[PDB]
RNA sequence: AGCCUCGGUUGGCCUCGGAUAGCCGGUCCGGGGUCCGGUGCGGAGUGCCCUUCGUCCUGGGAAACGGGGCGCGGCCGGAAAGGCGGCCGCCCCCUCGCCCGUCACGCACCGCACGUUCGUGGGGAACCUGGCGCUAAACCAUUCGUAGACGACCUGCUUC
RNA sequence: GCUGCGGGAUGAACCGAACGCCGGGUUAAGGCGCCCGAUGCCGACGCUCAUCAGACCCCAGAAAAGGUGUUGGUUGAUAUA
């Protein structure tokens, strides 16, 4: 796992993407992000143990992060106003979060500095495009990943 | 969207001749023939889902009659490639030569 | 999911092992062409032990007691019983896996067939040792249907020699024109990563 | 039948073994089990491998029997067997082997590309040629 | 629409036959000769469909079969336990369904499990709707005796 | 007898080993074609073909004698006169 790698993202919620690797946090978790124009995903935090790291690269030695972002600023927050039980789900999940001009800034800062990286290999953006899966012919111990 | 999970079968429980150990059972997964395969497969996760009448919670979604009990591989067995197992609660004698799904969730390489 | 396995050029028990072994982990396994299994030593020596069994029939009532089969798929089926613990739920419920048949009938002669080397009699007997056809050993004794068997295997091996026919002219066709468009397609990466 | 045949001088290659994948030269036949084997250039020391262990080759170079390594090593840069070995189906059947083993992901991905194009080509070239056929041979 | 069951997460549509021998390709007179391949590459350590998130604009290669069928006609193609597939003529239409490149979007659920599949899975009781068709047979009672311990079994009834 | 447990299919005395309830590792005797866990080792050398083969102390079967059937050994005698 170094700087620039392909990860699948096997037991996120996204089940067997390929998303690319820009750094380690201080909390231990892997900071990947997949470009959202090939595959949606956004900067998403990511365990070591629960991914797979393909052998191929990608020069990103010039990714230029923010400092900004940190573990803190990936948190999940749930608010209620009542105490007991009521019709309406706490008046948060009911309208699902859509904070912008955060999320979208620091991705619009990163993608647009990433997808020049990724375009240059002949077929990298369908590569990431596709969707990593297990046919009948080959198994994993066999398999080089 | 494809499989995520290797296939393997459940043969038996770890026993003797007379004797049987239900705590620990043993897999044939498929692929793997030999003793030296299956250093790949050590630590990974294992699942046996199976289906009732009464729909339980799921994680993500509805309830659904989806039941799985979960375990993982604990050593190899024997030279034929056959590993070992132990899950949460043991598994139940109907299972025999039924799918147990070895997952990649603890990985390694 | 299911495991066609040709009968012809495997020995008795080296293949029944392996078919019981493999039955009671869940592949369903259909043993086709029974009538040409091998089995090692004489032929007389065979039919001595096949008549030494047909002698052991219960005395007071032999029609309750031991049912000696004359099909040379139903002779498979019983020494694949031995094998199998058909007295537990799992054995009596592993049987139905297995599919004997004598012949290659319609659901099968179209599904390409299986071998194990692990019994083929190349490898197991010496070039030297005498073998019996377990056919021949069965039409010997009390078995009716051999002259039809190998007329519908005439049949079918009639008609698979015209659908072979067919395939390979369909694959010369396929490397003619493999041939011929060498512009258009480079698949440089193929070739590098060797098929 | 029988267009092989074991003797001082023939290069064999190991299947199986401490060292499976190189090529041998066998000296002479000890116990109709086994053989000394040399392989000067192959990078292996002379010692005894059984004759189920090693595959027979087409090349066959001249050595006196039990002859030593100063004396076969000249033989088999006379003959040049390393250059020509390359220049085969058998060992270009390896290599490719041992690349269809080293592909990676982006290789079988790539190689799943290519195949869509490469193939369906082939197919529509094959129904035309079908066709031909038929019209040929229906008068 | 609801209930019971338990199992699977692409399918492989096929020559025979030997192992001191055989495969492919072929001019000639089913066999013979010649030419390639032969630790099998026209190879199951195999090959095709394939690893596809979807929508839109626009360029290069390929494509004249079009591409799916609640559609029609011709053949039953194949009986050992048969029903899917091919060809030709049209049908509502179709040249971004394939490979490479390009501008811009979508459940970006904020690190997590039982996810994706042959499911228009098998079985049983009913509900509202269209089209085409059907209007019985067993057992009991009675009789007969070619049969009967009792059952069972062999037989008759028409108003000419 | 006063004694369970793992192997000998089966079992009073055999071979290991002795016993509170459990989890992990290893092993004794024994075993690894399937019943039944493990040789699915690209195991080594050699013997053996039975129309009654053979397959593990107690243990569940056999002798004197014979074979120009093969496979090794010993003592010897002849043969370019
Ligand atoms: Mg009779
Ligand atoms: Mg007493
Ligand atoms: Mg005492
Ligand atoms: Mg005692
Ligand atoms: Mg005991
Ligand atoms: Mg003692
Ligand atoms: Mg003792
Ligand atoms: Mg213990
Ligand atoms: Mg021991
Ligand atoms: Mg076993
Ligand atoms: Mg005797
Ligand atoms: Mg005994
Ligand atoms: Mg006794």
């Amino acid at each position: 796992i170094t700087p620039g790698t392909v990860l699948i993202i096997l037991t996120g919620r996204h089940r067997g993407k390929r998303v690319v690797f820009l750094k380690q946090l201080d909390s231990g978790l892997l900071l990947v992000t997949g470009p959202l124009v090939i595959n949606r995903v956004p900067l998403r935090r990511t365990h070591q143990k629960f991914v797979i790291a393909t052998s191929t690269k990608v020069d990103i030695s010039d990714v230029k992060i923010p400092k900004h972002l940190t573990d803190a600023y990936f948190k999940k927050k749930q608010l209620r106003k009542p105490r007991h039980q009521e019709g309406e789900i706490f008046d948060t999940e009911k309208e699902k979060y859509e904070i912008t001009e955060q999320r979208k800034a620091d991705q619009k800062a990163v993608d647009l500095q990433i997808l020049p990286k990724i375009k240059a290999v002949p077929q990298l953006q369908g590569y990431l495009r596709s969707q990593f899966s297990l046919t009948n012919g080959m198994y994993p111990h066999k398999l080089v990943f | 969207s494809g499989r995520l999970w290797c296939k393997a079968i459940f043969a038996g429980y770890k026993r003797g001749l007379r004797n049987q150990r239900e705590h620990t059972a043993l897999l044939k997964i498929e692929g793997v023939y030999a003793r030296d395969e299956t250093e790949f497969y050590l630590g990974k996760r294992c699942a046996y889902v199976y289906k009732a009448k009464n729909n339980t919670v799921t994680p993500g979604g509805k309830p659904n009659k989806t039941r799985v009990i979960w375990g993982k591989v604990t050593r190899a067995h024997g030279n034929s490639g056959m590993v070992r197992a132990k899950f949460r609660s043991n598994l139940p004698a109907k299972a025999i030569g039924h799918r147990i799904r070895v997952m990649l969730y603890p990985s390694r390489i | 999911q299911v495991l066609v396995l040709d009968g012809r050029g495997h020995l008795l028990g080296r293949l029944a092992a392996i078919v019981a072994k493999q039955v009671l982990l869940g592949r369903k396994v259909v043993v086709v062409r029974c009538e040409g299994i091998n089995i090692s030593g004489n032929f007389y020596r065979n039919k001595l032990k096949y008549l030494a069994f047909l002698r052991k029939r219960m005395n007071t009532n032999p029609s309750r007691g031991p049912y000696h089969f004359r099909a040379p798929s139903r002779i498979f089926w019983r020494t694949v019983r031995g094998m199998l613990p058909h007295k537990t739920k799992r054995g009596q419920a592993a049987l139905e896996r297995l599919k004997v048949l004598d012949g290659i009938p319609p659901p099968y002669d179209k599904k390409k067939r299986m071998v194990v080397p692990a019994a083929l009699k190349v490898v197991r007997l010496k070039p030297t040792r005498k073998f019996a056809y377990l056919g021949r050993l069965a039409h010997e004794v009390g078995w009716k249907y051999q002259a039809v068997t190998a007329t519908l295997e005439e049949k079918r091996k009639e008609k698979a020699k015209m659908h072979y026919r067919k395939k390979k002219q369909i694959l010369r066709l396929r490397k003619q024109a493999e041939k011929n468009v060498e512009k258009k397609i480079c698949k440089f990466t193929e070739v590098l990563k060797t098929n | 039948v029988f267009r092989r045949y074991v003797e001082v001088g023939r290069v064999a290659y190991i299947s199986f073994g401490p060292h499976a994948g190189k090529l041998v030269a066998i000296v002479d036949v000890i116990d109709q089990n086994r053989a000394l084997v040399d392989g000067p250039c192959t990078r292996v020391r002379r010692q005894a491998m059984p004759f189920k262990c090693m595959q027979l080759t087409d090349f066959i170079l001249k050595f006196p029997h039990s002859a030593r390594q100063k004396y076969v090593r000249k033989a088999w840069e006379k003959a040049d067997i390393n250059t020509k070995w390359a220049a085969t189906r058998w060992a270009k059947k390896i290599d490719a082997r041992e690349r269809k083993a080293k592909m990676t992901d982006f290789d079988r991905f790539k190689v799943m590309k290519a195949k869509k194009m490469r193939n369906r080509i082939i197919k529509t070239e094959v129904k035309k040629l079908q066709r031909a056929a038929i019209l040929k041979a229906s008068p």
